């Protein structure tokens, strides 16, 4: 029952989001509603988080491929939808397996932003 | 490429009486109560305006003299010729008074004393008075201190009437 | 087929580009009629105003002598879509430039095209998010940075827009000179038969003391300032209802565009498709021979 | 359409018109009894104090379940969903009857009043990290048990 349920809220949030779009893009991101940018940044998530390396791809891609599990697919985007993971950066979910591997990048994304930031301050 | 005014397209222009004419015998006011670019009222007739300036209370009946007077925050009577007063309390500004017969009172902010209330009046006095002992320097003394005299001049205003 | 279906989702978006304009037009015909008040209750507020700071002097004697900066605070909105408004105060902005101008404008486009286009004389901006009604803070926010940005000034200009129908906007100018200047004028304004309609205003404010005149100057120059971003608002609010107008009939001229291609490309499609299976019947046909007839032909 | 963008104001057609719109959802085939029964009750308004998340719950309670009952605050006589014979009676008289008016509106108003006191008061109430995982999954539950 899970498995329906967090796919079913996946495919209405999506559908929602293209509607969505075309407002973003006529009216502009400031215009839409507290609800419509949550969808927003939490739909954005979502298509970037469905981006898989595959370990036959290592040499178009130049990284090592992920095997999901079938529960973890499942936690990670039931967490993903009530916003759990609201505060993680959107491009942590880009080309990642599980969730794990969402907060090992975020944590490299921020130690190389703390880097930049350190040799800004130096400047 | 000359751009026209923007007091060109305001069609009520204020009239002066040339000093070497006769005189007239007045017997209406004709007030122009404004807040906020917003007339309450409009050249409407009065018999008397009562206004507080910073020297004192003036009484405003037609034909009085030409006069400019800065108003400080406090209490506007309107008395019409039925004898009906309306009260409004002014938080400053100015008022023009023209020989012609004519009073343009423009302030920042008029409300009707009815609007304001005596309770609420209290408990903010309450408040800044607290904040003027622990207020932090000269500076934030004095602007608590502005509160307070239009606080206390509002719940005086009420309190009389 | 693909290309008529690339028709297809390209009129799909038209047909939804005109619902989101259509409820852009509902959205600006509530402000528009919000802000209807002000047509009632205006041309009053500026009476004494005017006869403080009403010169209607000659437009090249008042900046040719520019012997302090002249500080012009052009009025803009923030959003784009408002129509010709933010061009036109440009081009008038343009026409004055000089050695001695600096420019406060007002409004996220107004700094965005003033910051680009004279990059020496523009020095900062002030933003409204309208979200409350224009009140008198603003209008004292925008003449105490004014100061700030030229102290020792000429003139501080406000050039906005003035909502005279729901169709006509036109380019209005309220010129505050500076205390030096405004008390020597009203100086002879009372002593000397010229400025005859000024002569009682003047002496009126001579005979108190100068604070008070100095709040008097301040006073007036804010609600100069109020006056022209609340016009400024109304002639807003009107302009992007009529450009809100523009959009909708371009999206509709498009809309019967595309639609004559997307009925020209199916019937195209249907006859050609055709021919080429009755080419091939016709091939099939040709290549066909008929053998000797075995029948008893002599037995006619 | 005018809605979507200038934030929606709810008035009474659009009130009702969400719950119609949330009653279409179904899975399986409904008896006709208790389809009519509850496109009634959006229809006067019963369900204008309930949230378009719960209506799928509020219409289970009401055909599969008797809130009046429940508490021991049922009057009515033989109008109860539980008897799946008074189909053919309403077939036969319309619900604006004076036969089965009196005692289905007596019976929507009850279960109204029930089901906002008790449930859907709770569930305004849920702040946890279980209870809410549970709540979903009953009305997705709901939504398609109806
Ligand atoms: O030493 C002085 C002398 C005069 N003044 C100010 O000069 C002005 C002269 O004002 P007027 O001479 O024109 O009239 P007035 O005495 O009736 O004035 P009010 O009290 O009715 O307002 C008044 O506003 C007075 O306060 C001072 O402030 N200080």
């Amino acid at each position: 029952v899970d498995h329906y349920n967090v796919a079913q809220d996946v495919v209405q949030m999506l559908t929602k989001y293209r509607e969505l779009q075309d407002i973003i893009a006529v009216l502009g991101i400031d215009e839409l509603s507290e609800e419509d940018k949550l969808i927003v940044d939490r739909a954005r998530k979502l298509v970037k988080f469905l981006s898989q390396p595959f370990q036959v791809a290592e040499v178009f891609t130049g990284m090592t491929g992920h095997y999901v599990q079938l529960d973890d697919t499942i936690d990670s985007f039931s967490g993903l939808l009530m916003g759990t993971y609201d505060q993680v950066p959107e491009m942590a979910f880009y080309m990642v397996g599980g969730i794990n591997s969402v907060l090992e990048k975020a944590k490299k994304m921020a130690e190389e932003a703390a880097e930049l930031e350190k040799m800004r301050r130096a400047r | 490429h000359d751009l026209p005014e923007g007091f060109e397209f305001m069609e009520h222009k204020v009239v002066n009486k040339d000093i070497h004419a006769p005189h007239e015998n007045l017997e209406t006011l004709r007030l122009t109560l404004t807040r906020q670019d917003e007339f309450l009222l409009r050249e409407e007739p009065v018999k008397c305006v009562t206004v507080t300036g910073t020297n004192g209370e003036y009484g405003i009946y037609p034909g009085h003299a030409y006069k400019i007077v800065q108003l400080n925050p406090s209490p506007l009577t309107v008395e019409y010729t039925d004898g009906t007063t309306k009260k409004y309390f002014v938080s400053g500004g100015f008022a023009h008074i023209n020989n012609e017969g004519s009073c343009d009172v423009n302030t920042v902010e008029c409300t009707l004393l009815d609007d304001l209330d005596l309770a609420i009046a209290e408990k903010e006095l309450a408040a800044q008075q607290a904040a003027l002992g622990s207020a932090k320097d000269d500076k934030a003394k004095s602007v608590v201190e502005i509160r307070i005299s239009v606080i206390e001049a509002v719940i005086a205003a009420l309190k009389h009437h | 087929s693909g290309k008529l279906r690339l028709y297809k989702e390209k009129l799909e978006g038209y047909n939804r580009f005109y619902s989101i304009v259509k409820t852009i037009k509902m959205v600006t015909l509530a402000k528009y009629r919000a802000a209807q008040g002000r047509i009632r209750t205006r041309d009053f507020s500026l009476r004494y105003t005017e006869l403080a700071f009403s010169k209607p002097q000659a437009s090249r004697d008042a900046v040719v002598a520019a012997k302090n900066a002249l500080v012009y605070i052009p009025i803009t909105t923030n959003r784009g879509s408002c129509g010709a408004l933010n061009s036109n105060i440009v081009r008038c902005i343009d026409s004055v430039v000089s050695s001695k101008m600096v420019l406060m404008p007002v409004g996220k486009r107004g700094i965005d095209s003033f910051s680009k286009l004279y990059p020496d004389e523009f020095r900062y901006g002030i933003i409204n998010d309208m979200k409350e009604s224009m009140h008198f803070g603003y209008a004292t926010f925008v003449i105490e940075n004014a100061y700030e940005v030229s102290k020792d000034a000429d003139r501080y200009q406000v050039i906005f827009n003035r909502f005279v129908s729901a169709g006509v906007q036109r380019n209005a100018v309220y010129n505050i000179p500076s205390y030096e200047k405004w008390k020597e004028d009203l100086a002879d304004a009372a002593s000397s038969d010229n400025q005859k309609n000024r002569y009682l205003f003047a002496n009126a404010l001579q005979n108190e003391e100068e604070q008070l005149i100095r709040d008097f100057f301040d006073f007036h120059a804010a609600l100069a300032v109020l006056n022209a971003v609340g016009e400024n608002e109304l002639s807003e609010q009107a302009a992007r209802l009529v450009a809100v107008e523009g959009q909708l009939t371009n999206i509709s001229s498009l809309q019967q565009r595309t639609s004559s291609l997307y009925n020209k490309t199916r019937q195209f499609g249907i006859t050609a498709a055709l021919i080429e299976i009755l080419s091939a019947m016709s091939s099939l046909e040709g290549n066909a021979m008929k053998g000797v007839r075995r029948n008893k032909f002599w037995e006619g | 359409a005018d809605s979507v963008g200038g934030q929606q104001v709810q008035t009474i057609p659009m009130i009702r018109g969400a719950r119609f719109v949330a009653l279409f959802n179904q899975k399986q085939p409904s008896y006709f009894m208790n389809a009519i029964v509850s496109l009634y009750a959006c229809l006067n308004g019963y369900l204008d104090d309930v949230k378009v998340q719960y209506v799928k719950f509020y219409e289970y309670l009401l055909v599969h379940r008797d809130l009046g009952i429940m508490y021991g605050t049922a009057k009515n006589k033989f109008f109860y969903m539980y008897v799946q014979e008074l189909n053919y009676l309403i077939r036969f008289f319309t619900l604006n009857s004076p036969i089965l008016h009196g005692e289905l509106e007596e019976m929507l108003k009850q279960h109204t009043h029930l089901f906002l006191q008790h449930y859907q008061s709770k569930m305004n109430a849920i702040k946890s990290e279980k209870d809410v995982k549970a709540l979903k999954n009953l009305l997705y539950s709901c939504k398609r048990a109806v």
